[PDB]
């Protein structure tokens, strides 16, 4: 089980940011869940396989590029030369994304998502995901920086050692 | 606008396309408002002009979500095509196919734009006879003449160095080597020998690559001179 969440500015409301959260299970290509939330209300959707291979075979390109595509704009990574527009309509419920590319716009992904009735409940669970991966993340630098002066401290020694062992 | 594409269109060099185990010389001209394209074999011209309208509409048809202005399509289109055709062996992924129909022929081009699929298709309809006139065989005639006149020229230069050549020799100096010796230039036997042994290879035009690597600036010289 693996999930990723990132920000994105839709375009429709260009003064907020909206948090989208993917979740999947073993690996992005057996299908992904799609949580977006603005901080009062949550959108769920849910992509298998199937949609995924159609997608791809809609566009006439390798499932593995597509795959590629897909992971490098939802889960934020986007290199230095491109970018992404992301728009949801509330009352059609339907989201889609597209990538623009120097006044060309090409559409990515399309989905429809249901509103949940229970935001609160996501949105305190995305709270404690995150508190629980920062506290982790803490915890091994915290170990990794004692082990760092460990061995430093070690290391000093033994070059003590040495220097005189050759001055000797 | 249609004009404007027709100049650029004459006033193009040709360009050599491989394709599909297959050869074509192709002349391009893209503008913000249209294109025209000029596709031969060697045994048939196709001629091809679309507009702000039709292009908008054919890359809709083919591209289901390229959701861009016709403008920068076109842009984007002779971007992705003037590179190959200018320099032949490009690193790009600009393939090409053809299919020919009874009269017409569909010249699909696939490629990748920032690792995304980009299709197009051109549906050059037999040229008129007209323009595969004014663009090959009158043209070609001032190629002609033109490098008569260029070996008439250079067989004159040649009499003139003969002259002098044989003015050195009637003064009684020689050479200091022997091996630079040259014969005098015989503008029939020259001509005659050429004809006999060289012309067979030198008139291979082949699949028309040594026609576009060889004479494309006299080509377009004389294109330009015609134009006005």
């Amino acid at each position: 089980m693996e999930r990723k969440i990132s920000r994105i500015h839709l375009v429709s409301e260009p003064s907020i940011t909206h948090f989208l959260q993917v979740s999947w299970e073993k690996t992005l290509e057996s299908g992904f869940v799609i949580t977006l939330t603005d901080g009062h209300s949550a959108w769920t959707g849910t992509v298998s396989e199937s949609e995924i291979s159609q997608e791809a075979d809609d566009m006439a390109m390798e499932k593995g590029k597509y795959v590629g595509e897909l992971r490098k704009a939802l889960l934020s990574g986007a290199g230095p030369a491109d970018v992404y527009t992301f728009n949801f309509s509330k009352e059609s419920c339907y989201f889609f994304f597209e990538k623009n590319l120097k006044d060309v716009s090409f559409r990515l992904g399309s989905f429809n998502l249901e509103k949940v009735e229970n935001p609160a409940e996501v949105i305190r669970e995305l709270i404690c995901y995150c508190l629980d991966t920062i506290a982790e993340n803490q915890a091994k630098n915290e170990h990794l920086q004692k082990e760092n002066e460990r061995l430093l401290r070690d290391w000093n020694d033994v070059q003590g050692r040495f220097e005189k062992c050759v001055s000797a | 606008v249609m004009e404007e594409l027709e100049q650029g269109l004459l006033m193009q060099p040709w360009a050599w396309l491989q394709l599909a185990e297959n050869s074509l010389l192709a002349k391009v001209f893209i503008t913000k408002q249209g294109y025209a394209l000029l596709v031969s074999d060697l045994q048939q011209v196709w001629h091809e002009q679309v507009d702000t309208s039709v292009v908008s509409q054919r890359a809709k048809e083919l591209n289901k979500r390229l959701t861009a202005p016709p403008a920068a399509f076109l842009c984007h289109l002779d971007n992705l095509l003037r590179p190959l055709l200018k320099d032949a062996a490009h690193p790009s992924e600009a393939t090409f196919s053809c299919d020919c129909v009874a009269d017409a022929l569909i010249l699909r081009v696939r490629s990748e734009l920032s690792g995304l699929p980009f299709y197009w298709n051109f549906h050059c309809m037999l040229a008129s006879p007209s323009l595969v006139s004014q663009h090959l065989i009158r043209p070609l005639m001032g190629m002609s003449l033109a490098l008569q006149c260029q070996v008439r020229e250079l067989a004159t230069l040649l009499h003139m160095k003969d002259l002098e050549i044989q003015d050195y020799q009637e003064s009684g100096a020689t050479l200091i080597r022997d091996r630079l010796k040259t014969e005098p230039f015989e503008e029939n036997s020259f001509l005659e020998q050429f004809m006999i042994e060289k012309l067979p290879e030198a008139c291979s035009i082949g699949d028309g690559k040594p026609f576009v690597m060889n004479l494309q600036d006299l080509y377009m010289a004389v294109t330009t001179q015609e134009v006005q």
